[PDB]
C-alpha cells in the first residue's frame, strides 16, 4: 500500500505583542505523530501517538532543534513578506508550509511536496518533478531566484528520496499495527419523517480509517442531487472518522433508495437501504 | 526553506 | 487579505445512548485567519475541561481544529457549540442535534 509522511506548519506574527506563534505538526498518512508549539514556556517537538514515544533522548533534542531552526526562519520571512507586499507594521499575518514524501506500493519515491503559502494565498511551490519552483506571483519570484541560487531544490529532493523515505518507513514499522490497518466504516441508515408524505434517511459511516471515502445515494440506481445534504469526512476524535448523507424520499417509496459506501476498509462496495 |  | 468564514458542527464521538459515557465534539473548519474561540455549552453554559486538536489545515490552507470533551447523553440536557472568528459579527451557536 501507499504511504506519506507529511509536516505542516503555520506561523502567526503578532506586531508589538511579542514573538509570532509557531505551530508544527507531523503526520504519517491521516495520523498525527508529532507537534511543536512555541507558545510553551520551553517549547519542545512532543509526540501525539504511541507508537512514536519510543523514540529516545536524540531523537526528541534533533527534532526539538530542527523546529526552533524552522521557527528562526519563518519568523524571517514573515519579516521578509511583510516588506515584499509593502504591508504595514501593524497588522498581523500568517505563513503556513508543507513538505513531505509519498511512498508508493513498490516501494519507492512516488511523491514529494514542499508548498508555501501567505496570509492563505498560494506563494510557492516545488514542482512535482522536484527540479524547478512555481510562483504565485512577483514576490515569490523573488524567493524563487534566491532559492535557485542557493540550489535548494535538489537539497530539498535529496531528503525527500533518502532521510524522508527512511523515517517513513521506520513510522510504518513501528506504528503498524494501527498504522498498517484499515478500518472499515460501520454504517446504518436512519429514518426521520419530514411531513405526512415525506421522510429523511441518512445514511451514516462511522469509526472508518484511513479518511477516504465515497457516500452517494441513489434512487432506482440513479445518482440523487436533489433534496440532499452531504457532510464532508470529519474526525471523530478517536484517530477514525465520520461521514453521513441524507436525502428526503416519498413516504412509501424507501426501498428505491439505495446508499452507497466504498472505503479500503471495505471488500466491495456497499450498497445499503433502511431497514423497517 | 533556508528563507524566503 | 481573503478571509473565510468557519464552518461549524457539534456532534458526538460515538452514536449517542443516554446514560452511557462519549465525547462532545465541535470541529470548526475551513476558517481563515485561525485564531478562534471555541466553547461548548451544557444548557447554555460554558462547560469546562474542553481539549482541543493540534492547529492543522486543509488543501485551501484554510484551518480546523476539533473541540472535544467528556459528557454523558440524558432525556434532559441540551447541547451547543458557540463560535466566535473575525469573520463573524458575533458568537454564532449550533445545537447538537442527536442525528447529525
Ligand atoms: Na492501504
Ligand atoms: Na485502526
Ligand atoms: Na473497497
Ligand atoms: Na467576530
Amino acid at each position: 500500500g501507499s504511504h506519506s509522511l507529511r509536516y505542516f506548519g503555520t506561523a502567526v506574527s503578532r506586531p508589538g505583542r511579542g514573538e509570532p506563534r509557531f505551530i508544527y505538526v507531523g503526520y504519517v498518512d491521516d495520523t498525527q505523530f508529532v507537534r511543536f508549539d512555541s507558545d510553551a514556556a520551553s517549547p519542545r517537538t512532543e509526540p501525539r501517538a504511541p507508537w512514536v514515544e519510543q523514540e529516545g533522548p536524540e531523537y526528541w533534542e534533533e527534532e526539538t532543534r530542527r523546529a526552533k531552526a524552522r521557527a528562526q526562519t519563518d519568523r524571517a520571512d514573515l519579516r521578509t513578506l511583510r516588506g515584499y507586499y509593502n504591508q504595514s507594521e501593524a497588522g498581523s499575518h500568517t505563513l503556513q508550509w508543507m513538505a513531505g514524501c509519498d511512498l508508493g506500493p513498490n516501494g519507492r519515491l512516488l511523491r514529494g511536496y514542499h508548498q508555501s503559502a501567505y496570509d492563505g494565498k498560494d506563494y510557492i511551490a516545488l514542482n512535482e518533478d522536484l527540479r524547478s519552483w512555481i510562483a504565485a506571483d512577483m514576490a515569490a519570484q523573488n524567493t524563487q531566484r534566491k532559492w535557485e541560487a542557493t540550489r535548494y531544490a535538489e537539497r530539498f529532493r535529496a531528503y525527500l528520496e533518502g532521510p524522508c523515505l527512511e523515517w517513513l518507513r521506520r513510522y510504518l514499522e513501528n506504528g503498524k499495527e494501527t498504522l498498517q490497518h484499515a478500518d472499515p466504516p460501520k454504517t446504518h441508515v436512519t429514518h426521520h419523517p419530514v411531513s405526512d408524505h415525506e421522510a429523511t434517511l441518512r445514511c451514516w459511516a462511522l469509526g472508518f480509517y484511513p479518511a477516504e471515502i465515497t457516500l452517494t445515494w441513489q434512487r432506482d440506481g440513479e445518482e440523487q442531487t436533489q433534496d440532499i445534504e452531504f457532510v464532508e469526512t470529519r474526525p471523530a476524535g478517536d484517530g477514525t472518522f465520520q461521514k453521513w448523507g441524507a436525502v428526503v424520499v416519498p413516504s412509501g417509496e424507501e426501498q428505491r433508495y439505495t446508499c452507497h459506501v466504498q472505503h479500503e476498509g471495505l471488500p466491495e462496495p456497499l450498497t445499503l437501504r433502511w431497514e423497517p | 526553506g533556508g528563507a524566503i | 487579505a481573503i478571509q473565510r468564514t468557519p464552518k461549524i458542527q457539534v456532534y458526538s464521538r460515538h452514536p449517542p445512548e443516554n446514560g452511557k459515557p462519549n465525547f462532545l465534539n465541535c470541529y470548526v473548519s475551513g476558517f481563515h485567519p485561525s485564531d478562534i474561540e471555541v466553547d461548548l455549552l451544557k444548557n447554555g453554559e460554558k462547560m469546562g475541561k474542553v481539549e482541543h486538536s493540534d492547529l492543522s489545515f486543509s488543501k485551501d490552507w484554510s484551518f480546523y481544529l476539533l473541540y472535544y470533551t467528556e459528557f454523558t447523553p440524558n432525556e434532559k440536557d441540551e447541547y451547543a457549540c458557540r463560535v466566535n472568528h473575525v469573520t463573524l459579527s458575533g458568537p454564532r451557536t449550533v445545537k447538537w442535534d442527536r442525528d447529525m
